[PDB]
């Protein structure tokens, strides 16, 4: 479970093709840590784009 | 430190957001990394507007 407060005045981004590295495609990045069946930790990045 | 990090008086490093780019900006979409004051040189900027 994950709660988030997003800003309503935040603009649509200029650089339109979505990628991972360049930090002007998305609006917000958040990170959750989960654990697999053997106990190794994995990191899920969620990216919120208006 | 010797490696010029930021460290409290017991020997533990102070983590933070790193800085990349020309000019460098903050990347909140990154992993937390130890801050380091660098011994490098500033880079020149060619003239654009007079």
């Amino acid at each position: 479970s994950m709660q988030i407060n997003l800003n309503s005045t935040d603009p649509v981004p200029s650089k339109t093709p979505f990628s991972v590295s360049d930090a002007d495609s998305y609006n917000k990045k958040g990170t959750v840590t989960v654990y697999d069946s053997q106990g190794n930790a994995h990191d899920m990045n969620v990216y919120f784009v208006k | 430190d010797e490696n010029r990090n930021l460290v409290n008086m017991q020997g533990m490093q102070l983590t933070g957001y790193p800085a990349t780019g020309t000019p460098p900006t903050i990347q909140q979409g990154a992993n937390p990394a130890p801050i380091t004051i660098p011994n490098t040189l500033m880079a020149a900027k060619s003239t654009t507007t007079a």
